RNA sequence: UAGUGUGAACGAAAGAUGAAAAGAACUCUAAAACAGAGGGUGAAAAGUUCCUGAACUUGCUUAGGGUUAAGGCUAUUUAUAGUACCCGUCUUGAAACACGGAUUAGGGAGUUUAUCUGUAGUGCGAGUCUUUGCACGUUAACUGUAAAGGCGUAGAGAAAGC
RNA sequence: UAUUACAGAUCCUAAUUGAAGUAGCGAUUAUCCAGGCUUGUAUCCUGGGGGCUGAUGAGGAGUAGGGUUUCUGGACAACUU
RNA sequence: AAGUCUCUAAGCAAUGGAUGUCUUGGCUCCUCACACGAUGAAGAACGUGGCAUAAUGUGUUAAGUAACCGGAGUUGCAAAC
């Protein structure tokens, strides 16, 4: 239960706020777990999701593909990827959107931000799991 | 008219270049159909009033 | 558009519609009546009307209709000669008759109009006559929508 | 009579544009009947609630006053 | 906002495809961006003011009734016998030649506050109420509590006095 | 616990019947024939008859008012009974 | 003693937008604030975007520019970075 009285409750106004969130936020809401390839080696589950990099999704019509990521949207809040294409019924590859939520990433590329946000993490994790008691 | 004034001859303007159908690019963009030109008339049915 | 049938093959009928034809509705139907014929001789019928030799017999719709003396074959006397109607149903059943290509193990000499079916439809169009005292009445009648099947005498 | 004969003859205009309304400004009298000009002071009365707020602020830009909310904001928070 | 009025002013209607546009290629009849028919997309056409799709009205098909305006009720061997005036309303009296009522859907009218009355329920009882407020709190609640105050405990009289 | 049950209020809002393919399609000189363009014209254009308006003219032009109605090209879902 | 007419019922449709389910909108109560303007306010008009009429930004530095703080494409097509 919530202390913090400045925050809602409500699901009207949480809504409201997430889909009129600031640009910050929505690229934060935008995020995935790593594999577990990737998770011993930089030291964190979750990550926000760029256009550099490429991601493989479990269960569907693409079931088991990789691919890079092509375009990143906020408004629509899904993401473009290559290899993730039907065709329409005239001979066109169309790019479908999947949210980040149901995927996994499986390579990443560094930007000085995103070593300076890992850097972060990594250090924050082990001060957390050191009071917990793991 | 004609020996309109230049600030009636102003509103007149203003009045005709605003008269028109919508851009196709706008419901392309936002995907919101069934908007229409709110400032659109006609000259013999509406009278502007001005 | 969907279809009604009663004793009749999906895969063995010639199919025709429309939606929204600029025409009356109660001349419509009452044509629509009379073709339950041979679609080719059938038009022979419409092709007389249209040239007013051979008249549509008006038993439902009748109402301010006189009498004429090409209502004696039908039986009724009430009876008159919808030219736009007959137009309609030519250039259906002609359009219907184009799944020969289509649709195999039918043949196009020997068939029997099965199914008409019209109704009216939404009014895309409205206009009003303006009258006495600033009182502006409607003047549009509601378009039709219109619905043939042709089969050969086996269903 | 008094009816489409009598309507014939309305060719002049009683009323023309106004430069601070820009709405009704009386040629022959000179004023504006919705917002008074030129008085300095801008017509309103309490019996008209409903329709002064349509003219009052609010339903403008405010591009001045937008701002000075918005540093109320910050401050109180 | 659309829109009305010379003007002060006045002021509507209008939400929902699908998980994702994958928003319907190409062919055939046709004068043809008329209108369909094949063929496809999708889990399902849900096919563009597109979820569900009621009633009134209409079309087609199937089945019966019909000189008795139609409908209802009772009885059976199911087309007969007997019976049956149109509801709502003010009225001594309505089937009335009294008024309201063309059809259908959705809205649509004894509620709440203060000061009291009486009955019943509940707690305490010569007492009772804890609220203005203070202290608490997992915080508008709940919980704890000091002292006043309200009504009751004595009345009659215009009043003095009793 | 309540914005709690409808057939009526010349009730409110929204849609829809019969009447009805009926009443009616007025006022304004008058149309006819052959060609052009077209899927398609008495109507749009050409030519030729027959007519009308008959200098306070449906002629040529302006105040007030309207505000692009002017002009050329393409178009016919609607409107111009 | 005729019926394609009229009356009633059922099934499949047309018309119409009720019911049911949804909800980035209201309504109220409580909290905090009021520091608008001759340094040109509130209000009005017109400009300005590659395709932009309304609204929203913004004023020939006109969907912005400079500095500081965020820190990687906030949407259809096109183009650049």
């Amino acid at each position: 239960v919530k202390t913090n009285p400045f925050v809602s409750s409500q699901a009207r106004k949480v809504r409201k706020s997430y889909f009129n969130a600031k640009k910050d936020a929505k690229h934060v809401a935008m995020s995935a777990p790593l594999s577990k390839e990737l998770q011993e080696a930089n030291g964190i589950k979750r990550l926000p999701i760029r256009r550099d990099d490429e991601v493989m999704i479990f269960s569907g019509r693409m079931q088991n593909r990789t691919g890079k990521v092509t375009a990143v949207k906020l408004s629509e809040m899904r993401i473009y990827v290559d290899t993730f294409t039907t065709e329409k019924i005239n001979g066109q590859a169309v790019s479908f959107p999947v949210h980040p939520s149901n995927v996994v990433i499986t390579k990443l590329k560094m930007d000085k931000a995103r070593k300076n946000l890992i850097e972060l993490r990594r250090l924050g994790r082990d001060q957390i799991l050191a009071k917990l008691g793991h | 008219a004609a020996h309109k004034t230049l600030r009636t001859k102003r509103i007149l303007c203003k009045a005709m270049k605003v008269n028109r159908p919508m851009p196709q690019f706008i419901r392309q963009m936002t995907g919101v159909r069934h908007i229409r030109n709110p400032l659109t008339r006609h000259w013999r049915r509406r009278k502007m009033n001005i | 558009t969907h279809y009604t049938f009663s004793n009749v093959e999906e895969s063995k009928a010639l199919k025709a519609s429309t939606g929204l034809e600029r025409v009356h509705f109660k001349p419509m139907m009452e044509t629509g009546r009379v073709i339950k014929m041979k679609a080719q001789d059938a038009i022979a019928y419409l092709e007389a009307v249209m040239r007013k030799e051979r008249a549509v017999p008006f038993f439902r719709y009748k109402g301010g209709i006189s009498h004429h003396a090409q209502g004696h074959e039908w039986g009724c006397p009430t009876s008159r000669w919808p030219v736009k109607c007959a137009e309609l149903y030519i250039k259906l059943i002609k359009t219907a008759l184009a799944g020969a290509p289509q649709k195999p193990g039918v043949n196009v000499d020997e068939v029997l109009v099965a199914h008409v079916q019209c109704n009216r439809a939404t009014q895309y169009r409205w206009r009003r006559i303006h009258q006495a005292h600033g009182r502006v009445k409607s003047y549009a009648s509601p378009p039709t929508n219109v619905q043939i099947v042709l089969a050969e005498k086996a269903a | 009579g008094a009816g489409t004969p009598s309507f014939g003859p309305r060719h002049n205009k009683t009323h023309t544009i106004c430069r601070r309304c820009g709405n009704c400004f009386h040629i022959q009298k000179s004023k504006c009947a919705k917002c008074g000009y030129p008085d300095a002071t801008m017509r309103h009365y309490d019996w008209e609630k409903k329709a002064h707020r349509k003219r009052a602020q609010g339903s403008g830009e405010m591009r001045h006053l937008k701002v000075t909310f918005a540093k109320l904001q910050r401050a109180y928070a």
